[PDB]
């Protein structure tokens, strides 16, 4: 459990240290706590194939505050990190190319944020008037039912 | 100056066994950089999965890798178990192993058999896709569907093994053997294979930890890692098999090491078939697993409990689990999160299939495109998993 | 003399209740006949796998159930192409791409939905990225349901189709305009 | 005030700030039920 | 067996109207013994000899030649599918349904007038008024 | 049977397919809605098409009155509406009915009605 | 390595607004260069004048923002934008979005005033 | 497969409204209403299946406690229009009605291990 | 949200009696509460007629003689929104059922050639009959009628005549009866204007090319019967749909060769003699210039003043110089790059033949 200041040096520890040779990048995710103060959590998971085990660090954000970037130790962190971003909106400072990598070119929002909708925004159809697939407000024949 | 020239392998067409824009820069034949674009089968499985019980939820894993669905569905069942605290039965156990094994044949069925054929060998697919059937058929029987079978789930197997069905199981692997030897002969020791093969999508056992892949693609660069020995889950502890490890990190190593899968899931299979055990195929706690029938229609409290747990579901301790499996394509992991009620607070799926494309990037720079066809077969990349 | 005057009929059958009487009506069923028969034992669907329905599609291609015995081949490029099989989810996304491979198809041309989650959207109908239906995008002729649509449930789909082209009116319905 | 606008960066339509209102609550306990533990919790609809 | 041999016996076991019927039909010349037949007159087959493959030894011949697997009637479409062994020809009178109603089958209708028209069984949840008048009295 | 339009014209459909089911002319429920409200709401979609071949299939509530009542000795009649004929449960959960009222009383799964012996 | 693409930007909150005054003017500067191009791969039917005029539009809706680091943030997804839009990544479907005005005009009632939206249950 | 509503041997039909497969359906693809019958019986006057929007996973199936809605080994049911695959009640009840003999084979053979 | 911008109530009372509530925000699962029949929508109007209304969920009844020209008006709308039935003019049954539900009809049928089965008159003035007969019998609402510019029951012209003679009858059997009289329309893949400017291997004109009219844009008139059909106030009227600016044919050619950077070929050959190479013509099968319509390219467009205008329906028209790009565009080669003289110093500094 740490803050963003200390994710570089704390994962080169777990990356270069003898005992704790943590050398793959598993996973690195966002979760949305909007109850705290700082609502996002920033979990990344490592395993060493040297020793047989995984740990797990944890930090925190905000839709306007960033993180580090782990790319300069571990490049497998390009794509999870941008994934965070798209999902979330956690901006990871240092990243080379921080991108959308999951939604729709022009997707207005984060999805798995808890105030983004089950069923979005908006919706697409076909115009033929236009002769376009255009963006329209959403409509749906049978309302969601939550249970 | 090097000028760079763009072009879109294609959002659809036939190399991508799914739906890919990889744009990729040429100098002359060989690619400078690449650019795999994703996202055109994202389908928002996450954030419904946190709108669903999890037992509505875990038809989301059988459509995420679909060619392995019961080795997602038992990632997901070994996270909601160990969240659970409860032990499924040795019968369960054994039957998740012996299908597991099953999954992981057709994952290397389709795999090899369409690397093949994107490289250009067009009868390997179409012979082993009758031996996908014949193991279609088994799933099926099991659980009524051909692909998607929901037939692993939290607490064990939804419902018991048929009568007759491991006699069938080993009147197939009699003969599988000399399926595998049949494809052998087309592609190992052929020139053409290992032109198109050796010394393709080299990647060092270093940058292959950096990148964060695992399976084969971890195993071709000489890391004997493989999570069923080294964190034995369901019943792999009590099977008897051994791992392939390669040299060289290439794609040859890569479908040497496949091949040699294939055969070790057979002998597993072999072994589950000879020591199946007795008893329940899910926890006989009626409150987290539905009752039989025949109780359920003459007992009041298994009524009581068949009611909530279809209709609220069962509630699971608040915490959170990352665990993983050796799925046939890698490690495929699942980081869940508990708020204590019935519906998941958080559930990630790390496929293996996103990190290896990731790494198309630095496996595939200044190789030519057709050998970027053949790393996007040794990938394995099925692309509901890489989007989830 | 300028014609003020009609002796058009009524109670004239429409199409579908039409029974040929006359040599001519004969001859352009024959045509039609011909046409039709060439359309269905040529049939050849655009590479549109999109998702897990492409594998009930390749196991069509398979021994078991071979679609080349029916005449089935698939075709990469559009132009080549006379079907689309939606096979899987419609990302919006992807829904342009869509679009795009069907209006590059020469007619005639037919589409066919395989699997709920290109029917109506399906499991994931209720997501912010999914499109509930090819319908929304292009216009379909057959609806194979299931998830995934057994191959032989996809295989009777083209049947379907295949009667439809084969009760297709071409010179008979020019012989109507 | 001095309270950031994350609306600004949220993607999020403006009819959201502009035209609806939300309500704060807790769960009234049910008269059906004996039980409160849906309760405690401050739900945003 | 595809071997001509195959055929050949087979079309000397069913007669050459057997043959043309199967070759305008099924494509393929199949010798098996009459099992049974349905409501809408399909007749099921089976077969015994080696050369048929596993799934080959049982069969149809549709009575339309507008055939459709839909037109097969249920138990026969199991039968047909190796589900059960024993057609409901030779079922007993036990593990038949009971019917308190007349049994009607209707294939497949689509591209049809008799095509499904899906409507709501029910009426609107909410009643309106019938306006009726009064006069101040 | 004229049905009359919410534009003022008629429809015409015959007697047959104006019943809710064969075995019964009327509704058996507030909510239902009757062949009448369907054609007369929905006729755009029923215009060209064949009312032969649309699924009609017979209602319960007459089959389940022609069953004749079950006669116990006792205050109690158990239900279990099991096959018999075929393993497994195959029934809707066992249920005891009390009996000792006057008239019949029917299970709340079956509509099978018992009486005690009077 | 996994190397940028084009006209990739590596993420930098600025610790200033003198500094994210330059980078905003510099990203406008670009996108009023890069129109020309959006007209080109964009079957666009109208003006590249047009296009600029959405632009500058666009850069006033967050004219008079003073947090900084949201100002960071909208630059961000300012260029993430750019980079879609510059390298062909969109389709004529998603750069249409921003360009609603340019269609057609939507019938014949748009409600101004109560009566109105009343009258169209919308008030 | 497809689905359907089944019947007692009485000719009444087995469900009663307990709203069990709407509520497990991870698709949200059953919707159902009702009300009490004029004979003072628990009974549907709505049960639609969207089959567009069904993964045809049991759960239904296993869900209900009468053995009232089930999957049919049929698959042969492709249709022209997409309305036709908005399955009713008195579609899915006719469905029952002539998949009556198969779907008890299915029982006689599967009832057991459920 | 989505807006009806169509309707300005949500409360709409037809002139038959139904009461139609509107339902929902104005989107693909909303719902007007109108039901129309559209008669010729596999075409060019009518398929933008078709689109607008179920836009907003009209249910619009499509009859269709070809299974095939008509499918793409079901992705138009929602399940029940377009409903599809098979007529044939020669079958009055087919009409009835046609128009039995509906509160609003559109005849837009008509031909710009003679077939074997159908004349000028026999589409334009008997089909109009049994439509207005059949819509007098159930007493529909509202009856919108498209009768061609320069309709007049005498005139050089049979399509004129016939068009002229059909807006009697259907007046005199439907006397609420709206006649809309569209010019010249253009668009996308248009019958006989701008598509076949950009695409013919040379025009020809009887006259010089010299006939004048004022073209007006397809969507802008199906707009217009957009708001026809739930404006009311037009019952018993007649429309001049024409456009705001004037041209002559040569005009338009010349803008069509500008937009395309191509020479459009044309020819300037005698009446005498593509008249009679036109009358030949109507031997093939597929549709060719007819005759009547190189006696129409005498005849300029006349408008009636006393008819009824776009202004009148709060519409303003776009005009062809506007939109000729956005039309022919597909159709401009684009043969080169400007000046390629100051590329070759800069050109200097790349690599053209790797190493
Ligand atoms: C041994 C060998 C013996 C061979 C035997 C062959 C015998 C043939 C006898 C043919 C006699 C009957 C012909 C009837 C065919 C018409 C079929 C039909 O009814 O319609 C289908 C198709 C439709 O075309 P379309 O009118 O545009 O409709 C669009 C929506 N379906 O209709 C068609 O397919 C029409 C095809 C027309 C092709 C001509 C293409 C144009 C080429 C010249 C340029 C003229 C372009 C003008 C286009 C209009 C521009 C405004
Ligand atoms: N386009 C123009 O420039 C102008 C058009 N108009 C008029 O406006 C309307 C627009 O039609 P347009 O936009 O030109 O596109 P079309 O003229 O192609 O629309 C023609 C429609 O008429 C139908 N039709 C023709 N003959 C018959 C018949 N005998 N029986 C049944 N249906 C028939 C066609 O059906 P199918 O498709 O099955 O043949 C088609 O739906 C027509 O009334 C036309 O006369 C007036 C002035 C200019
Ligand atoms: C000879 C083939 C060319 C026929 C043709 O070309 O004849 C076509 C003519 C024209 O018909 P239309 O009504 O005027 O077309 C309407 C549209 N127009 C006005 C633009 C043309 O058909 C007839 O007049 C009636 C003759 C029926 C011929 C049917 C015999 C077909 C048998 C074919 C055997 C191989
Ligand atoms: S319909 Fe089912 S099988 Fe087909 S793509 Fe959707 S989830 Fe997969
Ligand atoms: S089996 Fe089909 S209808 Fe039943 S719950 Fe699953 S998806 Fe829904
Ligand atoms: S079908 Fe079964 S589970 Fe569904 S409401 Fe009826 S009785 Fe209950
Ligand atoms: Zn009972």
């Amino acid at each position: 459990h740490v803050a963003p200041s200390a994710v570089i040096p704390v994962t080169t520890f777990l990356r270069d240290n003898t005992s704790t040779q943590y050398k793959s990048i598993i996973d690195i995710t966002a979760v949305d706590y909007p109850s705290r103060e700082n609502r996002f959590e920033v979990v990344y998971n490592f395993l060493s194939v040297r020793h047989n085990s995984r740990i797990r660090l944890k930090t925190y954000a905000t839709e306007v505050t960033p993180v580090p970037s782990i790319t300069c130790l571990y490049e497998g962190a390009n794509w999870f990190e941008r994934e965070a971003y798209d999902m979330y909106g956690v901006f990871f400072e240092g990243h080379p190319d921080l991108r959308r990598i999951m939604t729709d070119y022009g997707f207005e929002g984060h999805p798995l944020r808890k105030d983004f909708p089950l069923t979005g925004y908006t919706e697409v159809r076909w115009d033929e008037e236009k002769r376009r697939v255009v963006y329209e407000p959403l409509e749906l024949t049978q309302a969601f039912r939550n249970f | 100056r090097i000028r760079a020239f763009t072009i879109n392998f294609g959002p659809q067409h036939p190399a991508a066994h799914g739906v890919l824009r990889l744009i990729l820069e040429l100098s002359g034949e060989e690619i400078i950089r690449s650019d795999p674009h994703v996202g055109l089968l994202h389908r928002g499985t996450e954030k419904l999965i946190e709108y669903k019980t999890y037992m509505q939820a875990l038809p989301y894993f059988d459509r995420l890798d679909y060619v392995s669905m019961m080795t997602n569905e038992q990632v997901f069942s070994l996270a909601v178990e160990k969240l659970l605290n409860v032990e499924v039965p040795l019968r369960g156990k054994y039957i998740r192993t012996m299908f597991g094994e099953i999954t992981r044949v057709l994952n290397h069925l389709m795999s090899v058999c369409s690397h093949a054929m994107d490289v250009g060998a067009l009868t390997p697919f179409l012979w082993g896709f009758e031996e996908r059937e014949k193991l279609m058929e088994f799933y099926e029987r099991v659980s009524g569907a051909r692909l998607h079978a929901a037939y692993v789930r939290p607490g064990g197997v939804s419902q018991d093994l048929p009568a007759g069905l491991l006699d069938d199981i080993y009147m197939w692997a009699t003969q599988f053997g000399d399926r595998l030897d049949e494809i052998e002969e087309l592609l190992t020791d052929n020139r053409i294979w290992k032109l198109r093969t050796v010394n393709i999508g080299t990647v060092t056992a270093q940058d292959a930890l950096n990148l964060g892949l695992s399976g084969p693609m971890l195993r071709g660069s000489g890391i004997p890692f493989d999570i069923r020995k080294n964190a034995p889950y369901d019943a792999y502890d009590k099977v008897d098999f051994d791992v392939p490890v390669g040299m060289n990190g290439d794609c040859y190593d890569r479908y040497l090491i496949r091949m040699a899968e294939f055969r070790q899931s057979l002998r597993i299979i072999e072994q589950c078939c000879n020591d199946m055990p007795a008893g329940a195929v899910k926890v006989e706690d009626f409150k987290i697993n539905s009752p039989p029938r025949n109780l359920m229609k003459e007992d009041m409290e298994a009524l009581i409990h068949h009611f909530l747990l279809y209709t609220k579901g069962y509630s699971v301790p608040p915490g959170e689990t990352y665990t993983a499996i050796e799925a046939p394509k890698g490690e495929m992991g699942v980081y869940v999160v508990s708020d204590g009620s019935e519906r998941p607070y958080k559930c990630k799926i790390r496929a293996p299939g996103f990190a290896h494309l990731g790494a198309f990037d630095h496996i595939a720079r200044g190789h030519f495109l057709p050998d970027a066809v053949a790393i996007i077969g040794t990938m394995d990349l099925v692309f509901g998993e890489v989007d989830r | 003399p300028r014609v003020s005057s009609s002796s058009m009929p009524t109670d004239f059958p429409l199409p579908s209740q039409q029974k040929p009487n006359s040599a001519v009506d004969y001859t352009l069923t024959t045509l039609d006949a011909v046409a039709n028969w060439a359309r269905q034992g040529s049939f050849w669907p655009v590479t549109f796998g999109l998702a897990c329905c492409a594998v009930e599609m390749m196991h069509v291609s398979a021994p078991r159930y071979d679609q080349d015995r029916l005449g089935i081949i698939f075709r990469a490029s559009p132009r080549q192409s006379d079907i689309m099989i939606v096979a899987g989810t419609l990302t919006n996304k992807m829904a342009p791409v869509l679009r795009q491979v069907y209006d590059q198809m020469p007619e005639p041309r037919w589409v066919i939905s395989m699997g709920s989650c290109a029917n109506g959207g399906g499991y994931y109908h209720f997501s912010y990225s999914v499109v509930r239906g090819c319908d929304r995008i292009v216009p379909v002729d057959v609806y194979v349901p299931g998830c995934p649509p057994t191959s032989e449930a996809l295989m009777y789909g083209v049947f379907q189709l295949q009667r439809k082209m084969r009760n297709t009116k071409i010179t008979r319905m020019w012989y109507r305009k | 005030d001095n309270v950031p606008a994350h609306e600004i960066v949220s993607g999020a339509p403006a009819e959201l700030s502009r035209n609806r209102v939300v309500r704060i609550y807790q769960q009234a306990k049910p008269a059906t039920q004996s039980g409160e533990y849906g309760t405690f919790a401050w739900r945003l609809d | 067996s595809s071997s001509l041999y195959r055929v050949l016996r087979n079309a000397w076991e069913v007669g050459p109207r057997s043959y043309w019927k199967q070759l305008n039909s099924i494509g393929d010349t199949k010798s098996g013994r009459l099992v049974g037949t349905d409501i809408y007159g399909n007749k099921f087959y089976e077969t015994d000899h080696q050369d048929e493959i596993h799934l080959r030894t049982r069969y149809v011949e549709y009575k339309e030649k507008d055939y459709d697997m839909s037109q097969v009637e249920p138990g026969w479409h199991f039968w047909l599918g190796y589900g059960v062994d024993t057609a409901p020809c030779n079922t007993p009178k036990e593990k038949l349904p009971i019917r308190a109603y007349p049994y009607k089958f209707q294939p497949n209708y689509t591209g049809t007038p008799g095509a499904f028209v899906t409507y709501n069984t029910l009426k609107p949840k909410i009643s309106a008024w019938e306006p009726v008048t009064k006069q101040r009295s | 049977k004229s049905i009359i339009s919410y534009n003022g014209n008629t429809i015409e459909i015959p007697e047959e397919y104006t019943k809710q089911a064969p075995n019964r002319d009327s509704t058996w429920a507030p909510a239902q809605a009757s062949k009448t409200e369907i054609y007369k709401n929905n006729m755009v979609r029923f215009e060209q098409k064949d009312l032969s071949k649309q699924p009609m299939p017979y209602a319960g509530i007459e089959l389940i009155a022609q069953q004749p009542v079950r006669f116990v000795h006792g205050n109690t009649a158990v239900c279990d509406g099991a096959n018999h004929n075929g393993p497994g449960a195959q029934g809707h959960p066992k249920i005891f009915i009390n009996v000792d009222a006057p008239g019949s009383h029917a299970c709340q799964y079956c509509g099978t009605r018992y009486e005690k012996e009077h | 390595a996994i190397i940028a693409t084009a006209f990739a930007e590596t993420v930098k909150f600025s610790g200033s607004k003198q500094e994210l005054q330059k980078r905003t003017l510099a990203l406008y500067r670009q996108f009023l260069r890069g129109a020309p191009t959006f007209a080109d791969l964009y079957e666009v039917q109208f003006s590249i004048p047009t296009i600029r005029t959405k632009i500058r539009q666009e850069f006033e809706r967050h004219r008079f923002v003073d947090d900084l680091s949201i100002q960071n943030v909208l630059y961000a997804k300012g260029h993430m934008e750019y980079q879609e839009c510059i390298n062909f990544w969109k389709q004529q479907a998603q750069f249409l979005k921003y360009f609603p005005e340019e269609d057609d005009i939507q019938g014949r009632h748009q409600p101004s005033n109560f009566v109105d939206k009343f009258l169209k249950n919308r008030a | 497969g497809e689905h359907a509503l089944r019947r007692y041997p009485s000719g009444e039909e087995r469900c009663i409204a307990c709203k069990l497969c709407e509520a497990i359906c991870p698709a949200l693809a059953i919707t159902i209403d009702a009300e009490e019958r004029i004979d003072g019986s628990r009974r549907t006057t709505k049960y639609d299946i969207d089959m567009t929007k069904c993964i045809y996973c049991g759960y239904c199936q296993e869900s209900c406690p009468v053995d009232a809605i089930v999957e049919t080994p049929n698959v042969e049911y492709a249709t022209e229009t997409r309305e036709e695959l908005l399955y009713n009640k008195e579609k899915l009840l006719a469905n029952g009605d002539k998949w009556e003999l198969e779907l008890q084979y299915a029982l006689d053979a599967d009832a057991p291990y459920r | 949200m989505n807006s009806f911008e169509n309707l300005a109530q949500d409360v709409n009372i037809t002139r038959s009696g139904k009461t139609l509530i509107a339902k929902g925000t104005g989107g693909r699962s909303s719902r007007t509460g109108y039901t129309a029949t559209v008669f010729g929508a596999n075409g060019f109007l009518g398929s933008y007629l078709t689109a607008k209304l179920a836009k907003h969920g009209t249910t619009v009844v499509v009859p269709y003689r070809e299974e095939m020209a008509k499918r793409h008006l079901k992705v138009t709308g929602d399940l029940g929104v377009v409903n599809f039935l098979e007529m044939d003019l020669r079958n009055l049954e087919s009409i009835d059922e046609a128009v039995r539900h509906s509160d609003i009809v559109v005849n837009l049928i008509g031909r710009e050639y003679e077939t074997k089965n159908f004349n000028y008159y026999d589409v334009h003035v008997e089909g109009a009959r049994r439509i207005a007969e059949a819509v007098k019998k159930h007493n529909i609402a509202r009856y919108i009628h498209v009768s061609a510019f320069n309709a007049e029951i005498d005139s050089p012209s049979e399509f004129n005549h016939t068009k002229g003679l059909g807006e009697q009858v259907t007046k005199d059997i439907v006397p609420w009866a709206t006649i809309v009289r569209p010019a010249p329309m253009f668009g996308r893949e248009d019958k006989w204007f701008l598509d076949r400017m950009a695409r013919s291997p040379c025009l020809v004109s009887a006259n010089k090319f010299q006939e004048t009219s004022n073209p007006v844009h397809v969507i802008d008139v199906a707009a217009a019967l957009e708001r026809i059909c739930f404006d009311d106030s037009t019952v018993a009227q007649t429309f001049e749909l024409y456009g705001p600016q004037k041209f002559t044919q040569k005009q338009i050619i010349d803008m069509v060769s500008e937009t395309l950077r191509k020479e459009v070929r044309h020819i300037e050959l005698p009446k005498a003699l593509y008249q009679a190479y036109t009358k030949a013509t109507q031997a093939i099968w597929w549709p060719t210039y007819s005759p009547d319509q190189v006696e129409r390219q005498f005849l300029s467009q006349k408008i009636d003043p006393s008819a009824k205008t776009f202004n009148d329906l709060d519409l303003t028209p776009m005009e062809l110089p506007d939109l000729m790009f956005k039309l022919i565009r597909p159709y401009r080669v684009n043969t080169f790059q400007h000046d390629v003289s100051q590329l070759e110093n800069k050109e200097k500094t790349f690599v053209h033949i790797l190493d």
